[PDB]
């Protein structure tokens, strides 16, 4: 229940503001910057600010803080969801999120803000629906918003019915300094870019453990996602009733389902680091990377980031496979490898000097993270069974899907 | 500057009026007190272009509290726009009527609110519910006298499920206060 | 410079002209404007603000800005006085009590230096009952014959019937346009 | 070709489930 949502700037200037209830004065935005500065300097800065009896909830955007001032005890989660929807709509309409587009599309930006929410209650949240009624280059509102199906616009015609799916896998491993993995969770991502004619109702079917157990086929390799979230077009009733993933696919790229469950398998890449750091004399980087993934899968664009000393200079890299580049801005050395086949063993030996004068304050030990991304690999083993594409007119669809395995929160605690 | 903008707004050229409106909107967003030109834009308010109508409505909403006396020359325009065949125009008029913080403005908008309460368009119904909720928040006594509680309650048991949800949220907000 | 484009535009008609819609409330000003623009007797709510419309006749688009006779809208007629070339006063011959108020409003409107190039335009509204006066009694009561330096003409127009609107439009066009 | 795994055809439903 934010009183007014406004877009700020890096210098405190409000790029654009739009009051929705009028219960909060527009002059409260000026005091938001001093409050944020005081909070940052004291460690008490939070996204939800508080200016007396009015709370100024702000979200750190790409270039401006989306401050949504509120007065009463409005839904904080609702305000955050509205801000996220507004950010997504702006990203869809404008490819750049900065001051260049804030002051360049004000005529359409004001109309979009007015149409999105009224009296603090959001009304329009579909990017396609908003673009079909408000454009920067007006007819009556589309019937899709009024109709029940607000995620599948009717009347869409295409020459070919091709849908491109993406089995995105995020391998996150939380390995402590002792060598044991604490947080090892893999989050699935079933995103399909449906581009067909009409409003087909997708019938999602995969090798789900629950579905296999219900059907009596709980003996093969089935993916048991701890948390499964359906898309907006996905009908929750069918999933709760018999796990039937039946919903109208959206026009374009959208996230249908996103699995999320813990992983009990060995890490895809095993990286062991050795720190032979002398006392203000030199530093040793005994970094050894072992590929725990299958040899048939290659980790393309593998970049194992090893944090080097903050004051370290004149470093020498003695590795075997993969180029090592030291970035002064990042204050770390990334063991970048173009192609990392499974089972490969890469050994590196870093050596650099240190300044004679000791550092005044400590810099910490940031965890070492790798950027391995091996496509065409299904670590979870979940295989899609079928995709029920049904249309009233009747057409032969040719859906496609690709499985991509990447490294997410794969951070290894430093020694 | 100000004189040139006023002269452009007091002209019969649609391109010049649109340029003046865009300049006024840019000045207002940049931090320029354009409330002094609100009476000049009052005459150039009833325009066929929807882009200019939205800018005029936004200027009136942002310049309603600053110049409540000058806002009395927009009740007729709001009444005329409340019966526009285009659902977008009707929704914009309903939103602007509830967004104007005028004590004497909402009194004359009760009839348009009652007319738009039974709007067949789900977007029109949602806009009418939002306007009723805004009027109740601004004046609970006025909302009670207009008898919008019965209309809001019956909106829940109708079609336009998004409009039903908007009406339910409006009723909860009215009951919350 | 060359005026070939102006001559070409004037050969087929380029003049538009202007007009004003003022008078007391319930004097047929809104009805007169609707008849000029549309041509039918449509019932409308009182003009709280103002009505803007244009009528094309004789190749001239004489736009008329209707102004209500309400107390809160009577002082708002000064906003339309800027960039205005014509002024039409709506008389209420059937409202004897409001006749004095209408005459006072007309005198106040005509007593402004800004509204000097607009000739008087008095329409005998409510010309449907026997109580309505003629074209000379109304002018004599309003004192239009003593308004020097103003082209004021008394015309009787009935909103329900529509007769006399053409005569008033022709008189306004003659007062504004003085060409062949 | 495309990085991250080549696109593969998908079926319509579980043919072995009737
Ligand atoms: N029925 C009828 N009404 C007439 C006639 N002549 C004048 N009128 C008046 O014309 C009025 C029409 O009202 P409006 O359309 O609002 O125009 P108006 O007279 O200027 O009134 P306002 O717009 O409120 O200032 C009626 O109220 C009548 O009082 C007539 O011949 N028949
Ligand atoms: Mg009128």
């Amino acid at each position: 229940s934010a009183s007014a949502v406004y877009v700020l700037d890096l210098k405190g200037k409000v790029l654009i503001c739009r009051n929705y209830r009028g219960d909060v004065d527009m002059s409260e935005v000026e005091h938001f910057m001093p409050i944020l500065m005081e909070k940052e300097e004291e460690g008490m800065l939070s996204p939800i600010l508080a200016h007396g009896g009015v709370r100024f909830m702000w979200i750190k955007h790409n270039n401006l803080y989306l401050v949504a001032t509120s007065k009463k005890n409005a839904c904080v989660s609702l305000v955050f969801s509205f801000l996220y929807k507004v950010v997504q709509v702006f990203s869809e309409y404008f490819k750049e999120l900065e001051e260049e587009s804030i002051r360049d599309n004000f005529v359409i930006i004001y109309e979009l803000l007015d149409e999105l929410m009224d009296f603090g209650y959001p009304q329009t949240t579909d990017s396609k629906i908003l673009q079909e009624y408000i454009t920067q280059e007006a007819p009556r509102p589309p019937a899709t918003v009024t109709n029940a199906v607000s995620w599948r616009s009717e009347g869409i015609k295409y020459r070919k019915n091709e849908v491109f799916l993406d089995v995105i896998e995020a391998v996150n491993l939380l390995v402590s300094a002792n060598g044991n993995v604490l947080r090892s969770e893999i989050v699935g991502s079933i995103k399909m870019r449906v581009f067909l004619s009409g409003m087909p109702e997708l019938r999602l079917g995969l090798n789900d453990k629950v579905l296999f157990d219900n059907t009596g086929r709980g003996k093969s390799k089935s993916v048991e996602l701890e948390d499964v979230k359906f898309h907006q077009c996905v009908r929750l009733s069918r999933f709760e009733n018999d796990r039937t993933i039946s919903f109208i696919p959206p026009d374009g790229e959208f996230e249908l389902m996103s699995y999320r469950l813990n992983t009990h398998v060995k890490p895809l890449i095993w990286i062991e680091s050795v720190i032979e750091k002398h006392s203000h004399s030199r530093i040793e980087y005994m970094v050894k990377a072992k590929s725990q993934f299958k040899r048939r899968s290659t980790a393309n664009n593998v970049e194992i980031h090893i944090p080097v000393p903050n004051d370290a200079d004149s470093p020498k890299f003695k590795t075997t496979v993969g180029s090592v580049k030291w970035v002064p801005e990042n204050s770390e050395i990334v063991w970048s490898v173009k192609s990392f086949p499974g089972g490969k063993e890469y050994l590196m030996r870093a050596h650099f000097g240190l300044p004679s004068v000791e550092a005044e304050d400590k810099e910490g030990k940031p965890p070492i993270s790798v950027k391995f991304e091996i496509p065409y690999f299904t670590t979870s083993g979940i295989q899609v069974r079928y995709l029920k594409i049904i249309e009233k007119s009747g057409y032969q669809a040719l859906p496609w899907v690709r499985y991509i395995t990447q490294n997410g929160d794969y951070q290894l605690r430093t020694q | 500057e100000i004189f040139e903008l006023k002269a452009e707004l007091n002209s019969d050229k649609k391109e010049k009026k649109k340029e003046a409106v865009k300049k006024v909107i840019a000045s207002m967003t940049v931090g320029k007190d354009v409330s002094a030109l609100f009476p000049d834009v009052v005459n150039c308010m009833q325009t066929d272009n929807l882009e200019l109508k939205k800018l005029v409505y936004l200027y009136l909403m942002n310049y309603a509290k600053s110049q409540p006396d000058m806002a009395i020359m927009a009740v007729n325009t709001f009444v005329k726009d409340c019966e526009d065949p285009n659902p977008l125009i009707r929704a914009l008029a309903v939103r602007t009527m509830g967004c104007i913080r005028v004590d004497k403005i909402t009194e004359y908008l009760c009839e348009p609110l009652r007319k738009c309460l039974k709007d067949e368009d789900p977007y029109v119904r949602k806009t009418a519910a939002v306007c009723v909720a805004k009027l109740h928040d601004i004046n609970a006594q006025l909302v009670e006298d207009q008898g919008f509680l019965d209309t809001l309650k019956d909106l829940i048991s109708d079609s336009n499920p998004m409009v039903v949800a908007n009406a339910v949220a409006a009723l909860s907000e009215i009951a919350e206060s | 410079g060359n005026i070939f484009a102006n001559l070409f535009k004037g050969l087929f008609g380029k003049k538009e002209m202007r007009i004003l819609m003022v008078g007391l409330d319930a004097a047929g000003k809104t009805t007169i404007l609707y008849k000029l623009k549309l041509g039918e007797i449509v019932t409308t709510i009182p003009t709280i603000g103002f009505n803007v419309e244009t009528v094309e006749y004789k190749n001239i688009s004489f736009t008329v800005w209707d102004v209500g006779g309400q107390d809160k809208i009577r002082p708002l007629w000064r906003h339309y006085f800027q960039n205005t070339q014509g002024l039409i006063f709506v008389v209420d011959s059937n409202d004897r009590e409001r006749v004095n108020e209408a005459r006072e409003e007309l005198m106040r409107m005509l007593a402004e230096d800004e509204l000097r190039d607009a000739v008087l335009l008095v329409f005998a509204n409510k010309q449907d009952l026997p109580n309505a006066m003629n074209a000379a009694e109304i002018t004599d009561k309003l004192g239009l014959h003593s308004l020097r330096h103003r082209n004021w003409y008394i015309q009787a127009t009935c909103a329900t019937s529509g007769d006399g609107l053409y005569e008033g439009l022709d008189w306004l066009s003659n007062q504004l346009r003085n060409q062949k | 070709d495309r990085k991250g795994g080549s696109y593969s055809q998908a079926a319509g439903s579980d043919s072995a489930q009737s």
